């Protein structure tokens, strides 16, 4: 038929966060280098 | 069969058929854009010539 019956959410919490934004052409992508953030002293190699 | 299975399989058959009819009635919208490239290549001499 025509289904289109995927439900929407409840407009969740929108916080401000220092992340890193660039734009490549039409698309707008993060940049993430996760060494000093999540892997600093953890002694597990970067994947 | 006089059950809800007989009703729901009928609603599965109509919803199958609603996909195909909106497909092929949409196909002639694209089959027009198919053919216009096949007529603009019929009268197409190369720019190098």
């Amino acid at each position: 038929n025509r289904e289109t019956l995927d439900e929407l959410e409840s407009a969740p919490q929108t916080t401000r966060v220092r992340a890193d934004l660039v734009a490549i052409g039409d698309r707008l992508v993060f940049l993430e280098a996760l060494e000093r953030r999540i892997y600093a002293a953890t002694n597990v190699p970067y994947p | 069969d006089g059950t809800g299975i007989s009703l729901h399989r009928q609603l599965r058959a109509i919803q199958q058929l609603a996909r195909n009819v909106q497909a092929v009635l949409g196909a002639f919208e694209r089959g027009t854009a198919d053919q216009m490239l096949h007529v603009l290549l019929e009268k197409a001499p190369p720019l190098a010539l």
